[PDB]
C-alpha cells in the first residue's frame, strides 16, 4: 500500500460470521466437472 | 515578427526544411522558384501538394525551402513532404482548425505518404 | 438515436449515508456516492436517480406517502425530488451542516439535525405546480450543548426524540400549544447516547448508548415523572454501539456494533433474537421495514449492503462494491451479463437485467487490467498485473488455465480470437506480445516485433487478424495463422493508446496521445479519416495547480475507445470526466456527457474557487441493449436508450396518423397497419398493433413485410420478447419471420447483427429454461408412472 | 388448463415432485392419484408445441447467423 | 444455397422423409436419456433423504 | 565524446540555452 | 438557378505557375494530358485488378505495394506497366528512363489512334491476358499436360509481362526502339489484330489448353 | 459543431463563413428573392435553405451540390429545426405550419388553425410538440404525431417569441409588452396528457399502451413480473 | 451391481453410450426402487452415472435442436416455386 | 384564458415598472419588494438575490 | 541481492527514485531547485499522463518515458536552440 501510493499516479485507498463474496448462489457443487467426479 | 512556421520532411537521406510565412504567393526551392525543379519529370510529383487543395490556399503564404542531401527522387519526395506538412502546420496554428483538418483529410485521402513517412526498417523473416 | 439517458449504476452498491426502505418494503433506496439508487425488491430490478448533488451525499428519506424524497449532502445542499416520476423538484440550501433527516409519519412535516440545534420544517406539496420558495420553517429548537447524532419520530406527529453526543436525550414536542407536556431531558448514560425510540404504546421510551446500555424510561411513581425502570447491557467486549433502530410495531431492536457485528432483540423482555457478524469493519447504518420483516444493513468501509428476512432466516440481496476501483469491463456477446474487473484485484459478474453481483471471483493477488470474452460469451479471460492471465468459464465459475510468462512480468491488455484457440496478451516491460494456446495451457510463441511497450490489443472477428498498437507511434497488423506470420506496420503521427476494431473486421480505430482518433483499413493500410477530439473535452482544474483550466494537456486524449455493432458510432473516454460519442462517416460529435459533478473528486469542475480523481478507464457498447457502460472511478455507469419519448419517425407523410393505423387495424389490413405504425416509430402504437394482430395470418404479414423494416422488426421483437410475457406469440412471430425471410438476412448478414443477437439471447435466457423445465416435468412423470416401487 | 403463468405452474409441479413425490412413486397406481395425474398429463402433453418451436427457432437463428 | 434453388419434387419429398424419421429417432433416444437421468436422480435423492 | 554523442539524451535543457 | 462560388479574387501566386498546371488543378489528368474519367474496363473479371479509379499525375507513386500477397493489385496499371518494363540486364533502377519511354509511347499512340491512351492500354490488357492454361501433371514421368484456369491477378501479370517482352523481342536490335515498338505492339493488342506477339502467345496457350483439355 | 456560421441575405446569397478566423469559406446562391430560414443537421450532411419566394433547398454541404429543391405555394416568414429527429417546421403565409423532414423531403405535416400571422415557433426537445404563438394573441400547442392541437392559451398580450428549455420543462415566451421574459412551467414530464383536438381509444389518446395479460386462451404466457422467481423457486433449498 | 459397474464403465463414451442408457432403462423399469437403493454400495456408482448421462442429454438435445435446418430448407424449397 | 399545459411561473429580467417599490425588515435581512406588471417580487438588501 | 537488503536500501536510495533527482540525473534540469519548479508548473509527463506532485517515485519500467509534454515552453525553446522545431506536431 505505502509503496504503490508513493509510486502510483492515482490514489489507492487502503462470533458467527458470514460472507458477501461467493462464486454462485445457485450451483453449489451441483456444477462439477464429470471428469473430476 | 511575421507569422512564421517551420517544418521538416525526409525520405531516405535527403532533408527538406520549409519555412511557411504570410506572403504573397511565391514558392522557392533553394531560392529558385517551384517551376524549376531539377529532374524535370517529377515536377508534378512536387506540384501535387499545391494542386490537391487549390492555389487560393497558397495566395496568402510564401514558402522558402532549403534542401540538402539524398539523391534526385529522394529530394523531390522530401520537397513534397515538406510543402504538404508545412501547409497543414501553418493552417493548424494561424487559420481555422476546420480548414486544417480539411486539408489533412484531403492529403490523407490522396495518400498519407504525403504527410508522414514509413520510416521503420526491415523485417527479419 | 443518441438519446442516452443515465439509467443504472452497477457497482458500489452503498458508499455513505443511511439506507431507507420505501413506504412499503418493495423499494430499498440507498445513498451511493453522489446519487442515490433504488432497488425494486419484488419485481427485481434497479435504477439510479438522474439528479446529482454537488458533494457527497449524507442523508436520505422519502415520506410515508412514498411520493416525495429528499436527499441532503454533507454541507447543506438539499435536493427535493418528486419520487414517482424521477424529476428533480426543488434545490434548497440549508445554511449549515446536516446530520440526519426524518419525515413525520403523516407526511406534512419533517425534521432535521442541524448540528447542535434542531430544525422543523413543513414540506411542500406534489399535487400543485412548481413553486419558487416552498420551504416554510416551522420551528427551531436550541436546547442541547453538543451536536445531535440522531432523530426518531413518534408514531403520531407529536413528539420527536433527539439523541445527541452530549449525553442528554431530549423529547421535543412539535407545536408550542402543547409544549408543557414533555420537553424533558433524559440523562444517565455513561458516554454518548446514540439512539432514542418510542414504544408502540408511547408510554415507554428506550434510549441506547455508546457503550451498550439500554435504558427503559417509564412514567411511574417514586407530580411524578420519568424514572428508569429497567437497564440492559449488550456486553460486547470492545465493540461500542455504531448504529441502531427500533421497529415498534413488532418490538424489534436492531443494533450493529463497530466491529462488523450486529445483534437484534425483542426489546421489552430483552431477549437476544439473533446475533451474527458481517466483517472486520463496522456496520454503519441499519433500517427496518414498516412491517418488521425485511431488515437492511449498510457497511461503509468496504461498501457492502445486506438485506435480511429474519422470520425465515434468509437473505434477499447481499452485495458489495469496491473501495475506489473499477479498472475494466466487458459485456457478454449475448448481452445479458457484464464482467467488471476491479483494481483491488477481483472480478465481479453482474447481470444487467438485475442489478446484483451474482458472482465474485477472488483469485488475483495484485491489480487486474482488462477482461475479454470469446465464443458467444461463456468463456472469459482476465489479465492481471500480478504476472499472469487466466481463463474462466461462466458455467462452472472456475479457473481452468493460468497462463503465465516464465519471467514474472505484468500485463496491460489482452484479447482472444473468436475461434477460441489462442489468447494474446500485451505487457509493459518486455515489449512483446505473448500468445498462449487455450487448449493446452502453454506458451505458444513470444511474438515480438515492436520497439517499445504495447498498450492495447484486439483480435478481429472475420479474418482473426491481430492489431497491436504500441508507444513507438506504431500499430501493427499481424496474421499469425497458416504458415505465414505476416507482419504489416502502420505508422501514426503521435503516441498511441486505446485500440478498438470494427465488428465487421474491415477497419480499426485507434486513439492517439495528440487528442485524435484515426481509422485505418486493414486489407489496405491507408487511412479513412481522423476525428479531431482535443477541443471538445473539458478536464477539471485541479486543486494542486499553477496553470489554467483549459490549456494544460492533462487528459486531452482518449484512454479508451469502442465501436458500435452497427459500425458507425464510436464511444470514447479518457482520464478526464468527459464521455464523447462520435460517428465515423461524418466525423462529428453526436454527444458529450459530463460523467460526474463531485467536487470531492478533484479535477471535476472547471472553475473551482492526494485526492480521489475523476477518471474513465473502459467504455463499451452493448451487443443488444442499446446502452453503453463506462467504468469510472465511481463504478459501472450505464447510459441506456429507448424507443420512447423522442419522436424520430421514418418517412411519414400527411395521411399516416396513429388514428389512421388503428382504423386500418379495425378494418383489418394488418400488414398495412404494421408498416403504418413502423413508419411512425412510436412505442405504444407499435406495441398495440403488434399485440392486436391475431394468429391466423402471421404467415401472410411476415411474408409480405417489406425488406427495409426487417432489422427494426427483429430488434423490436427481441427487445420486447425479453421482458414480455407472451412467449408463444413471440415464438410464433419469430418462426414466421425467419422462415419467410431467412435467406435474405443470410445474404445481408451484417446489418442484422444487432438484432440476431437479441432474439438469440431471448431464447437462451428464458425460453430454453422454460422448455427444459417442462422437459424435466415430462420425464419425472414418465418415470413415476412407468416404474413400480411398493417397498 | 388456461395457459397462464405456465413457468410458475411447471415449477410448482416440479417442486411437488422433488419435494415429496416419493410417496407418489411409492403408492403409485392407486386409482385416485393415477387418474389425477393422468388427466394432469393429458393436459400437460399438449405443452410441447413451444418445445418444437424453440428447437426450430434456436437452430434456424444459429444457422442464419453463422452459415 | 444451391439446395434451396434446386427444383425436384422427388428430392424435397426425400428431404421430408429423412427429416421426420431422423427427428423421430433423436427424440426417441433423448426420451431414453431424460427418463434415465430423472429416475436416477430420484433414486439418489431419496437415498439421501433416508440417511444423508 | 563519441560515447556521449551516442548517449545524447535529446531532452536536456538549461537556462543558458536561450541564445 | 444553382450556383456556388468559393474563390473570389483571381488567384495568381507571386511565382508564375504555368497555365496548363493551373488548368490541371481542376481535374487531375495523367501527365497533365489524359483523364482517368471516362476510362472503363470493357471486360469484366479484371476490374479491381487493374486500377484506373485513382487519377495520378505521373507513374512514380513509390509507396510500398509488395509486402502483402494481393496488394500489388492496387497500384495503378500504368505504374505496373512501367515497373514491369524497367527490367533487363542493361537497365535496373532506370525508372526515369522507363517513365520517359512510356510517356513517348502513350503520346504516339495518341497521335496515331486517338481514343485515349489509358483506355487503349486497359483494353489491351484485357484482350492480352490469357484465360485457360496448361500445367505439367506428374504421372511418374510422363510429359502429359493438363488444363487449368487462371485467376485475374495471374491474367493481369502475364498480360503486362507479355506486352513488355513482346516489345523487347520486337526492338532488340532492329530499326525502331522500345518506345514506338511498345506503341505498335500495344495498339495491335488493343485492337485485337492477332498480329502482335501478345495475342499470338494468348492464342497459342489457349490452343494447347483446348487441345489437351 | 460550432465551426461554421451561415448567413442568409436579402438577395438570396447565403454565405457560409468559417468561424474562428472570419474568412469566407463558401457562398451558395440559389434563391432570387430574400432568404428567411437556414439550418443544418448534426452530421454536417444536410442543410436546408428556405426562401420566401416559397422554395426550400436541400444541400449536401460536404460536397457542394444540391440534391433537392421543393417548391411550395406560399411565402415563408420563419423556419425552425429539430435536429434530433431530422425535422423542420416552416411558417407559411396562408397561415399554415408545414413541417417537413430533411431526409425524404416529403410534405409530412400540414397544420392549419391559426387566424393571423404566426410569429413564434419552437420544437419541444423530444420532438413531439411544437408551440406556435400568433398575432391573434394565441399560443397553440400542436402535436405533430396526431397532426392536431392540444390546447390554445389565449394570452391577453400577443406573444412575440416562444422558446423551450434544452430539457423540456420551461417555456420562455416574450410578449409584445412587458419588459421581462415570461416563463411557463409545463406539466409535461410529470404525467402524460391527452391528445384531443379542441375548438373555441383512450390508450392512443393518452399516448401509452399497457400490455394485456394474454392474447387468447391457446397462447401461453409466463409469470407476469420477474424472471429470477422461477430459478429461485426451483433452487431455493 | 456388477452389471451396473459395467454400465458405468460403458457410459463415459459416445459410441458405447446408447447401449448403456437402454440397459439402465431396462433395469430401472423392471426392478424395485427400494431394492436398487438398498443394494449395498449402489449409490457410489449412480452418482457417477448421472453427470455423464446429463452431458449426453444436453448433447442429443443440441443435435435434435440443430436438426431443424431441414425444416427450414423445406419451407424455403416450398417458397421457391 | 386558462391553460392546461403551461402554468405561468415567473417574470424574469424585470426588477421594476415604475410603481414605488416598498421596503421592510424581516428581522435581520432587509427586504425590498418591487412591482412588475402583474406580479410582485421580493429582493434581499444585503446580496440582492430574490 | 537476497539477504543484504538490510544495509543498502536507505534514504539515499529510496529518494533516488524521485522525479526531481531522476530528472537531474537525466539532465532535464539544472538542479532540483528548478526541477521542482518545472514539475510543479506541470510541464513533465511520465508515460502518457501528466504528473504534478514532486514526490512521485518513477518506477523501473517508467524511467524510459519521463519526457516533456508536447505544447510547452521548455520543449519549444529546446527545439528552438537545437533549431529542429518541427512545427507540424504542435512543437
Amino acid at each position: 500500500y505505502k509503496l504503490d501510493v508513493l509510486s502510483s499516479v492515482h490514489f489507492v485507498p487502503k462470533t458467527i460470521s458470514m460472507e458477501d463474496a461467493q462464486p454462485l448462489y445457485m450451483s453449489n457443487a451441483s456444477s462439477l466437472a464429470p471428469q473430476e467426479i | 515578427a511575421v507569422p512564421s512556421v517551420q517544418t521538416f520532411g525526409k525520405k531516405k537521406s535527403a532533408t527538406a526544411v520549409a519555412h511557411v510565412k504570410a506572403g504573397k504567393g511565391l514558392i522557392k526551392v533553394n531560392g529558385s522558384p517551384i517551376t524549376l525543379v531539377e529532374p524535370e519529370i517529377l515536377r508534378f510529383k512536387v506540384y501535387e501538394p499545391l494542386l490537391l487543395v487549390g492555389l487560393d490556399k497558397f495566395s496568402n503564404i510564401d514558402i522558402r525551402v532549403r534542401v540538402t542531401g539524398g539523391g534526385h527522387v529522394s529530394q523531390v519526395y522530401a520537397i513534397r513532404q515538406a510543402i504538404a506538412k508545412g501547409l497543414v502546420a501553418y493552417h493548424q496554428k494561424y487559420v481555422d482548425e476546420q480548414s486544417k483538418n480539411e486539408l489533412k483529410k484531403a492529403f490523407t485521402s490522396y495518400d498519407r505518404t504525403l504527410l508522414i513517412a514509413d520510416s521503420r526498417r526491415p523485417e527479419p523473416k | 438515436k443518441s438519446d442516452f439517458k443515465f439509467s443504472n449504476l452497477l457497482g458500489t452498491v452503498y458508499r455513505q449515508g443511511n439506507i431507507t426502505f420505501s413506504d412499503d418494503g418493495k423499494q430499498l433506496l440507498s445513498p451511493v456516492g453522489n446519487r442515490v439508487s433504488v432497488f425494486d425488491l419484488i419485481n427485481n430490478k434497479s435504477f439510479t436517480f438522474e439528479y446529482e448533488h454537488r458533494k457527497n451525499i449524507a442523508a436520505i428519506d422519502l415520506n410515508k406517502q412514498g411520493t416525495l424524497l429528499i436527499s441532503i449532502d454533507e454541507d447543506g445542499r438539499a435536493i427535493l425530488v418528486n419520487f414517482k416520476a424521477r424529476n428533480v423538484l426543488h434545490h434548497f440550501n440549508f445554511k449549515e451542516k446536516c446530520s440526519a433527516v426524518k419525515f413525520s409519519p403523516d407526511g406534512r412535516l419533517f425534521a432535521l439535525a442541524s448540528g447542535r440545534f434542531l430544525q422543523i420544517w413543513k414540506t411542500p406539496d406534489v399535487n400543485k405546480d412548481r413553486q419558487f420558495a416552498p420551504f416554510v420553517r416551522h420551528r427551531v429548537h436550541a436546547g442541547h450543548f453538543q451536536d445531535i447524532t440522531s432523530l426518531t419520530w413518534s408514531q403520531d406527529s407529536r413528539f420527536i426524540l433527539t439523541t445527541s453526543k452530549d449525553l442528554s436525550a431530549k423529547i421535543w414536542s412539535v407545536d408550542s400549544e402543547e409544549k408543557n407536556l414533555a420537553a424533558t431531558t433524559f440523562n444517565g448514560h455513561r458516554d454518548y447516547v446514540m439512539g432514542a425510540f418510542f414504544s408502540h404504546d408511547q408510554e415507554k421510551i428506550y434510549t441506547v448508548s455508546k457503550d451498550g446500555a439500554v435504558f427503559v424510561w417509564e412514567f411511574t411513581k417514586r407530580k411524578y415523572s420519568w424514572r428508569i425502570t429497567k437497564k440492559h447491557f449488550f456486553y460486547a467486549n470492545q465493540a461500542k454501539v455504531k448504529c441502531v433502530t427500533f421497529h415498534p410495531a413488532t418490538r424489534l431492536l436492531a443494533v450493529g456494533f463497530t466491529s462488523g457485528e450486529f445483534r437484534l432483540y425483542d426489546l421489552p423482555d430483552f431477549t437476544l433474537i439473533q446475533q451474527l457478524s458481517m466483517g472486520q469493519n463496522p456496520v454503519n447504518t441499519v433500517s427496518v421495514n414498516q412491517t418488521g420483516e425485511w431488515l437492511a444493513f449498510g457497511s461503509s468501509k468496504l461498501g457492502q449492503l445486506l438485506v435480511y428476512e429474519w422470520q425465515s432466516e434468509s437473505y434477499i440481496l447481499k452485495q458489495q462494491g469496491h473501495f475506489d476501483s473499477t479498472n475494466s469491463l466487458a459485456y457478454s456477446p449475448d448481452g445479458s451479463r457484464v464482467v467488471t474487473a476491479s483494481e483491488d484485484g477481483k472480478i465481479k459478474v453482474w447481470d444487467i437485467t438485475s442489478g446484483f453481483c451474482l458472482a465474485t471471483f477472488e483469485e488475483h493477488t495484485s491489480s487486474v487490467t482488462a477482461v475479454q470474452f470469446a465464443k458467444r460469451g461463456q468463456v472469459m479471460f482476465s489479465s492481471s498485473l500480478d504476472g499472469t492471465v487466466r481463463a474462466w468459464d461462466l458455467i462452472r465459475y472456475r479457473n481452468f488455465r493460468t497462463f503465465t510468462g516464465t519471467e514474472r512480468i505484468q500485463f496491460n491488455c489482452l484479447a482472444v480470437d473468436p475461434s477460441g484457440e489462442v489468447v494474446c496478451a500485451g505487457s509493459l516491460d518486455n515489449f512483446d506480445i505473448h500468445v498462449w494456446s487455450v487448449q493446452t495451457g502453454q506458451l505458444l510463441d513470444a511474438l515480438s516485433g515492436h520497439e517499445g511497450p504495447v498498450s492495447c490489443l484486439s483480435f478481429s472477428q472475420e479474418n482473426s487478424v491481430l492489431a497491436s498498437a504500441s508507444w513507438d507511434k506504431t500499430i501493427r497488423i499481424w496474421s499469425i495463422f497458416g504458415r505465414s506470420q505476416q507482419v504489416e506496420p502502420i505508422e501514426v503521427y503521435s503516441d498511441v493508446l486505446a485500440l478498438s476494431m470494427r465488428p465487421d473486421g474491415k477497419e480499426v480505430a485507434v486513439s492517439t496521445l495528440k487528442g485524435q482518433i484515426s481509422i485505418f483499413n486493414i486489407e489496405d493500410a491507408k487511412q479513412v479519416g481522423n476525428i479531431d477530439c482535443r477541443k471538445d473535452i473539458i478536464s477539471g482544474r485541479f486543486n494542486q495547480d499553477r496553470f489554467t483550466a483549459k490549456n494544460s494537456e492533462r487528459s486531452k486524449f482518449f484512454t479508451t475507445i469502442h465501436y458500435s455493432f452497427d459500425g458507425m458510432a464510436i464511444v470514447a473516454g479518457g482520464n478526464n470526466n468527459s464521455i464523447c460519442l462520435y460517428d465515423v462517416p461524418n466525423e462529428v460529435l453526436l454527444k458529450r456527457f459530463i460523467v460526474s459533478r463531485n467536487m470531492a473528486l478533484n479535477g471535476t469542475l472547471e472553475f473551482l474557487n492526494m485526492r480521489p480523481e475523476v477518471r474513465v478507464t473502459s467504455v463499451q457498447f452493448s451487443p443488444t441493449a442499446n446502452a453503453f457502460a463506462a467504468a469510472s472511478t465511481e463504478g459501472l455507469l450505464i447510459y441506456s436508450t429507448n424507443d420512447t419519448i423522442l419522436f424520430d419517425p421514418f418517412d411519414l407523410d400527411v395521411d399516416v396518423t396513429p388514428h389512421s393505423t388503428v382504423e386500418a387495424l379495425r378494418e383489418k389490413q394488418f400488414l398495412n397497419a404494421l408498416v403504418m405504425a413502423f413508419r411512425l416509430n412510436e412505442e405504444y402504437l407499435i406495441n398495440k398493433v403488434y399485440e392486436a394482430i391475431p394468429i391466423k395470418e402471421i404467415p401472410l404479414v411476415a411474408s409480405n413485410i417489406p425488406a427495409i423494416y426487417l432489422p427494426r422488426i427483429l430488434k423490436f421483437i427481441g427487445d420486447f420478447a425479453i421482458e414480455s410475457q407472451h412467449i408463444e406469440f413471440n415464438l410464433i412471430w419469430i418462426k414466421a419471420l425467419l422462415s419467410a425471410s431467412g435467406g435474405y438476412i443470410n445474404e445481408h448478414k451484417y446489418l442484422f447483427s444487432t438484432a440476431m443477437r437479441s432474439i438469440q439471447r431471448f431464447i437462451v435466457r428464458v425460453a430454453k429454461e422454460v422448455v427444459n423445465t417442462t422437459t424435466d416435468n415430462k420425464y419425472t412423470y414418465r418415470f413415476l408412472v412407468s416404474t413400480d416401487g411398493s417397498m | 388448463k388456461s395457459n397462464k403463468n405456465f413457468e410458475l405452474y411447471e415449477t410448482f409441479m416440479s417442486l411437488l415432485f422433488k419435494a415429496h413425490g416419493d410417496v407418489i412413486h411409492a403408492n403409485n397406481k392407486n386409482q385416485d392419484i393415477a387418474s389425477a395425474l393422468q388427466n394432469w398429463e393429458d393436459v400437460h402433453k399438449k405443452e410441447d408445441r413451444l418445445d418444437d418451436l424453440v428447437k426450430f427457432c434456436m437452430g434456424v437463428a444459429a444457422f442464419v447467423t453463422t452459415a | 444455397k444451391e439446395l434451396v434453388s434446386q427444383k425436384n419434387e422427388e428430392l424435397k419429398l426425400q428431404i421430408n422423409r429423412v427429416k421426420t424419421e431422423l427427428r423421430s429417432a433423436l427424440k426417441s433416444t433423448e426420451d431414453d436419456l431424460g427418463f434415465n437421468v430423472q429416475g436416477l436422480k430420484f433414486v439418489k435423492q431419496q437415498w439421501n433423504l433416508r440417511h444423508n | 565524446l563519441r560515447e556521449k554523442a551516442k548517449e545524447r539524451n535529446p531532452d536536456e535543457y538549461y537556462h543558458a540555452m536561450h541564445s | 438557378d444553382f450556383e456556388v462560388v468559393e474563390e473570389f479574387t483571381p488567384v495568381v501566386l507571386a511565382t508564375p505557375i504555368p497555365e496548363e498546371v493551373q488548368q490541371a488543378q481542376t481535374e487531375i489528368k495523367l501527365f497533365n494530358k489524359w483523364s482517368f474519367e471516362e476510362v472503363e474496363v470493357k471486360d469484366a473479371s479484371l476490374v479491381d485488378y487493374v486500377q484506373v479509379r485513382q487519377p495520378i499525375f505521373v507513374a512514380h507513386t513509390a509507396g510500398r505495394y509488395a509486402n502483402k500477397r494481393f496488394r500489388k493489385a492496387q497500384c495503378p496499371i500504368i505504374e505496373r506497366l512501367t515497373n514491369s518494363l524497367m527490367m533487363n540486364g542493361r537497365n535496373n533502377g532506370k525508372k526515369l528512363k522507363a517513365v520517359r519511354i512510356i510517356k513517348h509511347t502513350l503520346d504516339i499512340i495518341n497521335v496515331l489512334t486517338d481514343q485515349n491512351p489509358i483506355q487503349v492500354v486497359v483494353d489491351a490488357i484485357t484482350n492480352t491476358g490469357p484465360r485457360e492454361d496448361t500445367t505439367r501433371v506428374g504421372g511418374g514421368g510422363a510429359a502429359r499436360r493438363q488444363a487449368v484456369d487462371v485467376s485475374p491477378l495471374r491474367r493481369v501479370n502475364q498480360a503486362i509481362a507479355l506486352l513488355t517482352i513482346g516489345a523487347r523481342e520486337a526492338a532488340f536490335r532492329n530499326i525502331k526502339t522500345i518506345a514506338e515498338t511498345l506503341a505498335e505492339e500495344l495498339i495491335n493488342a488493343a485492337k485485337g489484330s492477332s498480329t502482335s506477339y501478345a495475342i499470338k502467345k494468348k492464342d497459342e496457350l489457349e490452343r494447347v489448353a483446348k487441345s489437351n483439355r | 459543431c460550432g465551426n461554421f456560421g451561415f448567413i442568409g441575405s436579402s438577395n438570396g446569397s447565403i454565405t457560409i463563413y468559417n468561424m474562428q478566423s472570419g474568412i469566407l469559406r463558401k457562398k451558395y446562391k440559389l434563391h432570387k428573392r430574400a432568404v428567411t430560414g437556414i439550418s443544418l443537421d448534426g452530421m454536417n450532411r444536410k442543410m436546408v435553405s428556405c426562401g420566401l419566394d416559397g422554395i426550400v433547398g436541400f444541400y449536401d454541404f460536404n460536397k457542394s451540390t444540391l440534391l433537392g429543391k421543393l417548391k411550395l405555394d406560399a411565402p415563408i416568414t420563419a423556419m425552425v429545426y429539430h435536429r434530433s429527429s431530422d425535422l423542420f417546421a416552416l411558417a407559411l403565409d396562408d397561415l399554415s405550419i408545414v413541417v417537413i423532414d430533411a431526409v425524404t423531403q416529403r410534405v409530412v405535416r400540414q397544420l392549419w388553425g391559426h387566424s393571423n400571422r404566426i410569429t413564434a415557433f419552437d420544437f419541444s426537445p423530444e420532438g413531439r410538440w411544437i408551440v406556435s404563438a400568433s398575432l391573434d394573441s394565441t399560443i397553440r400547442t400542436w402535436d405533430l404525431p396526431t397532426g392536431g392541437c392540444i390546447d390554445g392559451i389565449i394570452v391577453d398580450n400577443v406573444a412575440t417569441n416562444v422558446k423551450f428549455s434544452p430539457n423540456g420543462d420551461l417555456l420562455a415566451t416574450t410578449h409584445v409588452t412587458g419588459n421581462g421574459i415570461c416563463i411557463w412551467t409545463n406539466r409535461a414530464q410529470f404525467k402524460t396528457v391527452s391528445t384531443r383536438t379542441i375548438d373555441e381509444l383512450n390508450d392512443i389518446d393518452f399516448n401509452t399502451y399497457t400490455s394485456l395479460e394474454q392474447i387468447d386462451k391457446e397462447l401461453l404466457t409466463l409469470s407476469i413480473g420477474p424472471r429470477s422467481k422461477m430459478n429461485t423457486l426451483l433452487h431455493l433449498d | 451391481i456388477l452389471l451396473m459397474k459395467r454400465c458405468r464403465d460403458w457410459n463415459t463414451n459416445a459410441k458405447t453410450h446408447t447401449i448403456a442408457q437402454r440397459t439402465i432403462r431396462c433395469i430401472l423399469m423392471h426392478h424395485n426402487i427400494a431394492k436398487l437403493s438398498e443394494i449395498p454400495g449402489m449409490v457410489k456408482i449412480v452418482d457417477a452415472i448421472i453427470p455423464y448421462t446429463q452431458r449426453h442429454f444436453t448433447r442429443v438435445d443440441n443435435l435434435v435442436e440443430q436438426s431443424y435446418i431441414l425444416d427450414y430448407a423445406l419451407v424455403e424449397m416450398d417458397k421457391l416455386f | 384564458k386558462n391553460s392546461k399545459i403551461f402554468s405561468p411561473f415567473r417574470i424574469i429580467g424585470n426588477v421594476s415598472n415604475g410603481v414605488p417599490f416598498a421596503t421592510g425588515t424581516l428581522g435581520s435581512t432587509f427586504y425590498i419588494v418591487t412591482c412588475v406588471g402583474k406580479t410582485f417580487q421580493i429582493y434581499d438588501a444585503n446580496t440582492l438575490h430574490l | 541481492k537476497i539477504s543484504d537488503l538490510e544495509n543498502k536500501v536507505t534514504v539515499s536510495a529510496i529518494c533516488r527514485r524521485r522525479l526531481p533527482v531522476i530528472m537531474h540525473r537525466l539532465k532535464m534540469a539544472e538542479t532540483i531547485q528548478d526541477a521542482v519548479k518545472f514539475i510543479e508548473q506541470g510541464h513533465v509527463r511520465v508515460g502518457p499522463n501528466l504528473i504534478n506532485d514532486p514526490a512521485y517515485l518513477v518506477t523501473r519500467n517508467m524511467e524510459d518515458y519521463v519526457t516533456w509534454v508536447d505544447n510547452s515552453k521548455i520543449k519549444k525553446t529546446l527545439l528552438r536552440y537545437r533549431n529542429q522545431i518541427d512545427d507540424f506536431d504542435f512543437s
